[PDB]
This record gives C-alpha cells, structure tokens and sequence, in this order.
C-alpha cells in the first residue's frame, strides 16, 4: 500500500549471523589469544539472517568476485521459529 | 495522566535517607558544643534539624539578606560545600565575646560584617571545619578547606543549576533566650559515589573481613554463565527487499577483516573465523579495552 | 497483507527531535558547561517524529502523570517533505 | 592543533532528541490525528544531544526570550555510553 | 510591515545581560567606597547604577559641558575606554580637601577644571583604576593605563562611528545631602571577544577540570560524521544550452591539474584522481591552510 | 520566448562531479599524504552534472585533443530524480 | 514551457546594487577607517538588480518590519541597456 | 614596492551591494511593476563592499550633501570570508 512506500523510503538494517554458543564466563576468561571456541550450529547449515536483532530468513554464503554474499534459501515461518525458539 | 509539557517546571526524586550523615551531624554537633562552650564560656544548646532534600534555588530563596556565606572543599571529592552562619548568631556571639548580656534584643540592619565581625566567623568557622572533619572522618576520610566568604547568592553558582538537588542540615543553636541557627548545605553530585556508604547504616570496621567478603564474592561470581554470540557482518538494506527474500536470492556483503564478539550486544573481543574440529572456531585477537 | 502482519511481529524504534541548528567547531570549541544553543525551531512548533532517523509525522509534547509523550498532529506527505528537505 | 584549527573552519551539525519508544507497525497504523504516543524517558530527565547522529553530551530545556535552549549538564563518557548503548 | 529606507536610521540590537560585568562593577564600588572613605576622612555611598546599552552619540549627548573624560586602555584588550566624573564630584571632593564643610551649594561655573582641580581628579582616577583593575582581576587578567585628559566630545572619537553600541554603568556618590555622580563607558567591540564570559554567571574555577572538560568534548566531536564531496571541474555555459541537452552532446572542460575535495562547500584538500581497488581515488596532496 | 531570450544574456555556471561519499571525521584525520579514497559510483557510470549545484544530467567522460569533455547521455526526469534523491 | 517549469526547480541568486564608482589604487590606499567614498548615483536612483551578475531590473529600497526590501520599478529594456553599457 | 605603484597607476572598479536573495524564475515572472521584493540582509547590517566583484570590506551608508558614501566599519579577513561563502 502507500504506507508501505512510505516505510520503503526508511532505510534498514540487516545482520547475519553465523552461529552461538553457550559458555561459562569462567570458561572466557580461561580463553586467551589464539584459543579455538566452537559453536553449536553444523558445517553447511543456513546461517541466520537478522533485521534489527530479529529472524526473518536463512541464507548460504557466497563470495562475489571479493566480497562475502548470503544466497537467501528458506524463511522463518512461524512453526519453524516457534520450534526453534523453544529451543 | 497525560500533562502538559513546560520547560520550567521539574519534579522530584522519592526519599535519599542517609543515616551516616545523620550521624556524622550527631557527632560534629556534639564536637561542635564542646567548641562553643569553650570559646563563650558558657553552655550551648545545640540541635540538629531534619535533613533536607530540595533544589538550590528553594534553599537560596529562603537565606536572608545578608548572610554569611562560607566556601568550603570537601577533598578529595569534586565540589565546594557551604557554611551558612545566620546573622542572628553572628551578633549574639559578638555580644557574648563583649561583655553583652543579651538582655538588649537584636535590631535589624541589613548590613554588611564589619572585619571583627569577619574574624568572630572565622573563630567559629575554624572551630566548625575541625568539629565536621572529625565527625567525618568516623566513615571516611575527608579534608575540609575553606576557601571565601561571600555575603550574597550573587557570589554563589556553587552548582551549575539553580535547580540542582542539594542536601541542607539546618542546626539550631540556643544559649538562653537565644536561638540561633546555622545550616550546612552540600550539593548531591558530590556526595553521589558515596551514596551507597551514606544510605545503609555503617557496620563495624572489620575491614579484613570486608575484604574476604568482596573477594569470596569475586571467587562465586567467576562461576558464571553467558552466551556468546559473534556477529559475521551487517548489510544495509529496505523493507521491501525483506518482503520479496525467495531461495536463490544473493545479497552482497562486505568481507569482514576481523570478527567482533558481543555478549548481550557488549563487545568484548575481536578475532578472526576459522574451522577446527569440524565447527566454526573464532581465532581471538584482542580484547575490547 | 500476510507480510504487514509479518513485519509487525518486527519491532522498530522511534525517534522524537527536539530541532536542529548548525555552527562552527570553534564555536562549539567555545562553548563551555551552562552555555546556552539555540535552535532553528521556535517555540510551540511541532517536534520531528523520526523512525530509524526517517521523520514519518509530527507530534506535540505533553506529559503522561510523570512520562513525557508526544501528541501526533500531522504528517510529512511528500510536498511538504520535499520542501523542508529542499532547507 | 594546527588540524584542530582546520577542522574548526569546517561546521558540523547538532541534534536534540526528547526521546525514544518502540511500537509495532500495526500500532503506528491504528494511531490517527491527535493520538498519544509515550516515550520511554520520563520527566526532567536531561535529553539527548546528538552530532550527525551521535550522541555526545546532555542538557536540559530552556527558553530564550522566544527560543529554545539546551543547558548542557553531564557528558556521555564510554561508561555510561557503553551501559546505555548495552539497553 | 514593508517601511522606506533611510540611511540616517538605526535599530537595536535586543538585550546582551552581562552579570559578570555587574559583580565586577559591585567588587570596585566596594573597593572605591573604601578608597574614598581613606581619602577623604569621610563614609560615602556609593550605589551602581544599571548596566545601559545605547549608541555612544546618545551617551554623548547627556554628558553636562564640560566634564572631565580620561582615557583608559584595557591590555590586552584593543580599545580606549573612558572614566567620566561630573563636575558636582570634583567640586565636592575639592571642598572636602580643603576643609569645606558642604554647606554651601554648588554654583554653576561652565569652566575649566584649574590644576590643582586637575591633580583631585588624578588623585581620584589612580584609586577607581586600581579599584576597576582589582574587579576585573576576578574573572580575567587586565591591565587599566590612564592615557590623556579631556574635557570635550571634541577630543574624543574612541569609537569610529557616531553610533557605536557601548556600554555604559553609571554609579551614584553620597556623602550626605551631595548625590554625586561618575560613569565608566566601554565600547562594546572591546569586549565582544569576551562576550561568552560575560554573559553566562561565572563558575567555581576549577581550571584542570574545565580543561579535562574541553579535552573531553575535543575527543567525542572526533568520532562525529560528514559527507566529503570532490568537484572535477567547472564549465561556464548559458540557459539556452541547457535547456538542448541530448544524448551524445559533448562539452569541452579544462582539464583538472588537481581535485578540491570541499566539505559543505568548504575545501579541506587538493588531491589528483586515481583508479585503486576498482573505484575512483584521489592521492592528497595538500590541506586547505 | 521573450523572457527566456533575456535570461539567455545571463551567464550560468556547470559543475561536473566525479562521485560522492559519507566518512567520519576521524577517518579524514586518518588520512594522509597519497590516501586512497573511494566513492560510492562505479566504473564506467555517467557522471553528475549540476548547475549551480542541481544536477540537471548526466554524462560520460572523454579527452578533446588535450581536455577533458562530457558525453550527455541522459537527464534526471523526475521520477528518476526523486528515486536517487530518497537514497 | 515545460522546461520552464524544469529550469523553476532550480534556484537563482539575485543580487542588488547600490551604486558604482571608479578610483585609482593610490586613492585607496589613501583610504583609512571612517573614510568617505563617493558613488557615481545620485540620491533617490532606483538601484541596479542583478542576477548572477546581470542587471535586468530596478527598484527601490524600503523595509519590511526590520528587514530591508528593494520596491521593482523599472526593467532594463535593450535600448536603455545599451545606453547604460555604452556610459 | 615599486610594483605597488605601478599598479597603483592603474584603475579598479568598486561595487558596493545591497543585498542579496533566491527566488525561483516563476516568482520572477509573478511579479510586476511595483510589486516589493525582500533580502536576506536586515536592516543596519553593514553592506558588502566588492572590488572586480570580489568582496574586501564592509561599510555604512552615509548622505554626502547630496550624493551617498559608505562609511567603512569591518574588514572580510579569511575566517569570516570562508565563514560566509560557506552559507
């Protein structure tokens, strides 16, 4: 609609992320330079895709030519995110 | 609920108790009486009025003119503290310290201290700034140093606003018929750090054992879980692009040098993405400081 | 549509701008602590409304029982957006 | 310094914010002519000063014979930048 | 709204409060009172008049003739100021001197001032010059020097126009039933360099922490933003050409020896293009100083 | 016509512009002899061209016996006008 | 027309003119503060209107409220033009 | 120097402006004989002195026995000049 014209001309924010963990701040502080820490997402899952700190799509990573690049795969629809979410 | 805005107006902030201050006040008024009856040669009557909270404008407006206004620094904390000395006292001392017997009441002049005047507020001010050290120095240690006495809110601007929170302990001062009143006004920025000493009441020393406690606490704290998150990399883009995302669809992304993890959206490190053990792995580089 | 009702489960911030004004860094350099800025906007003029730093509408400032709030009054349809843009 | 100096000639531009709220855009749509919108700072709070979009110090409001003023009270040291930025 | 022009006209310039300025002429009435009442074995009373902004032909024109005017500089400041004494103050200082006792009124002479009138008026000026110096000394460091003598506003043009704004602080003298006068002017391009002291009241000195202040707002400005814009050359051309703008229409432009980088349309720089990383670049060679 | 006859005596002033970018200001203090710098635009994109600072249309560089030239191409009609002015 | 109206998006610059004289270089040398230079326009002359430098009307002075104005009077038709360029 | 005097010998032009203002050529064309335009200048405000139309200095108008002058008040040393060409 016009409204959404209206919000198209406001600019957004986009973030992906590629993984998290969970870890004591003991264990951190243990952490010293060039210390390896894992995470808990796999090698070739989607990573997320984040507008303003929320969820709305998966992605693969590309590289175009030098720069890193998301190729968009699947979306968050709500039995998907509500399922990773209880998590 | 819903008010009109007026930029000169302003609110104030619940209830600051300060049982340490009270007490510090106890004491500088028990030194305090001891001065004066030493210096008069006769018994004072010294109470202490209720602490009060109020912006420094209330507190100026209700000051006469003139007022003997006394500059003082409370080292090492930032400010100018001020000794408020009501004319009424002034000439009752003077009359003490000549042989006055009182029985004359005091006639308004409205009229600047003459330099004996001057320097019978400094003999109560030096014996005041002791009595005030010591009673502080119970809780913490402090330094006052008196810096120069004004006789109007002209000479002040000891706070940036007139608005400005400021704490006033009157004390009234009675040696008969008498009854005399001086104020201690000190401003709340500089006594904001030690807000929490001020608030709860003072325990014994046990300063050994206090430090146990705080490094007991350290040692349970470090035991401590949080997540962890690290973000690749952020794309500037529209709403309507998010509503049109379909598989296949590429998005170009600037390569990232360094890798900033954040906990809670705190940064706390930079590094760099590698793959050990068949899982992302993040080569720490250095810490945010 | 299905979409609005997706991006609504997005929150977004606002922003309200009391004005605007320009000078010089000297000026700024000059300025010390109670010096007093003014502003380009007058007195009882409405205030910008601004989503993600995008001015949407305009509003009136009243309190709320100790909470300041901003009455809406109008809007910044694209001829009047375009000309205080062209400021 | 003598860049300092250079700077200086180059002017900058200073924003005063009243503050900030987040809403859905479902509740933007719902608001009409003469709505209420709250705002998350309460009353007497000193508000935002802000170049190019950057917040540096705080000030409170006041009027100039006709205009606006802000009196600038406190600074935005990166402790309490950090612990506000982490809100 | 809309009103003919004419030259001779002039407006205002709305209000410019200097409560600085006030302390400082409060601080020199109390050392001038002081002055004056060591000199002439008498207590005066002397009351500052109001703070009056007006061109200087309107200051002029209600100076009785004639009227001892003395030039005084204010170093470091660029400028002469002007200390005027009425004729009534000069009269009742030399019948004072003299043993007079002030019964008698002053007559009305319209004459010059003798010279041992001259060496009262110097007797005077050395004291207020010390006395405005002391004030002044307060908030700023200056020097008061004394530079001539006159008794008309023929010898004067301290201001290039007629219509100069100054600033003018009248104060009132009484020693009795006498109510005599003196006035200090001061033009105000003098102080407009200070105007920022001047007008906001004055804090708590606190030199090193206005210092870490300035430093601090210095290192949080660095961190702001801007849009750098280079402009690669300029063509003069008409309306009528481009209003026949088409496709493959070719404008000759002289070629760029360098490229201006402005900010807002304020240079900073002169650099040469360049092609790195694919995009345009520019190798600085000089900053705009 | 007439008028359009008269304004034609009066001289006005071109300005061609390579390209443009957004930086802070501690960047620019970064910046030293032979930095390089780059701008938004892309190889081989018209360039800018403005009257009195309006961009009015575009062209594409080229050499004339010893001079740089410009190759208008297109004009900024104003739908393509207000598209790279909601940028 | 309809570049008329393209060529109304872009803003001119107008100029007015008190009046003009001629002088050696040793004569103002010879000028100090508070000096008196002559003009060769009498009083009560309508004054030059120039944009960007070209006279193409006339008017006179008078004051809106605190502000000052120039009345139009007369234009600059090419026989009069011409006169005046020929002086 | 020696130069000074020779070009001394030689004669320069002296403008002096009244004011200035931007209009849109439309405005232009509405107005008619004796319509009021206004400036940016305020009344009282020292006028732009130009020499080759190159600002140098500014001065007050004064009436001499029947012919104006400019009485010269203030200089346009670098940081003022720069201060107000970037307006």
């Amino acid at each position: 609609m016009q409204d959404i014209d209206l919000i198209m001309d406001i600019p957004v924010k986009l973030t992906v992320e590629l993984g998290r963990t969970r870890m004591t701040i003991k264990e951190l502080l243990r952490l010293t330079q060039g210390s390896v820490v894992a995470l808990d997402g796999l090698a070739g899952e989607p990573l997320d895709i984040l507008i303003n700190g929320y969820l709305i799509a998966q992605g693969e990573v590309v590289v175009v030519a030098d720069k890193y690049g998301v190729r968009i795969t699947d979306i968050i629809t709500p039995s998907e995110r509500m399922r990773r979410l209880s998590r | 609920d819903i008010r009109p805005y007026d930029p000169n107006t302003q609110r104030r902030v619940v209830r600051e108790r300060l049982q340490a201050l009270e007490i510090i006040n106890e004491r500088f008024a028990r030194q305090f009486r001891m001065g004066l009856f030493n210096l008069l040669r006769r018994s004072p009557d010294i109470t202490v009025g209720a602490i009060r909270i109020q912006p420094y404008h209330e507190f100026a407006r209700n000051l006469p003119v003139p007022t003997n206004l006394n500059l003082i620094h409370l080292k090492p904390l930032r400010g100018t503290g001020l000794v408020v000395f009501s004319p009424s006292l002034v000439f009752i001392a003077v009359d003490n310290l000549f042989g006055g017997d009182g029985r004359f009441p005091t006639k308004v002049e409205g009229r600047e201290f003459t330099h004996t005047e001057q320097r019978v507020i400094n003999r109560m001010l030096k014996l005041a700034l002791e009595g005030y050290s010591d009673a502080w120095k119970a809780i913490n240690p402090l330094e006052v140093e008196y810096v120069r006495s004004e006789m109007q809110v002209k000479f002040t601007n000891i706070t940036t606003s007139p608005n400005d929170i400021v704490v006033n302990t009157p004390f009234h001062v009675e040696i008969g018929n008498l009854t005399g009143e001086f104020n201690i006004c000190l401003p709340f920025s500089m006594i904001e750090p030690l807000r929490e000493l001020l608030v709860n009441p003072p325990l014994e020393n046990s300063r050994h054992e206090d430090q146990n406690w705080r490094d007991n606490l350290v040692r349970q704290v470090q035991h401590s879980e949080l997540e962890l998150v690290a973000n690749f990399a952020d794309i500037p883009l529209r709403l309507s692009q998010i509503l049109k995302l379909k598989p296949g669809d590429v998005l170009p992304i600037e390569k990232p040098d360094r890798i900033i993890a954040h906990v809670d959206g705190v940064p706390v490190l930079t590094s760099q993405y590698g793959t050990v053990n068949g899982q992302y792995a993040l080569r720490v580089e250095h810490l945010i400081n």
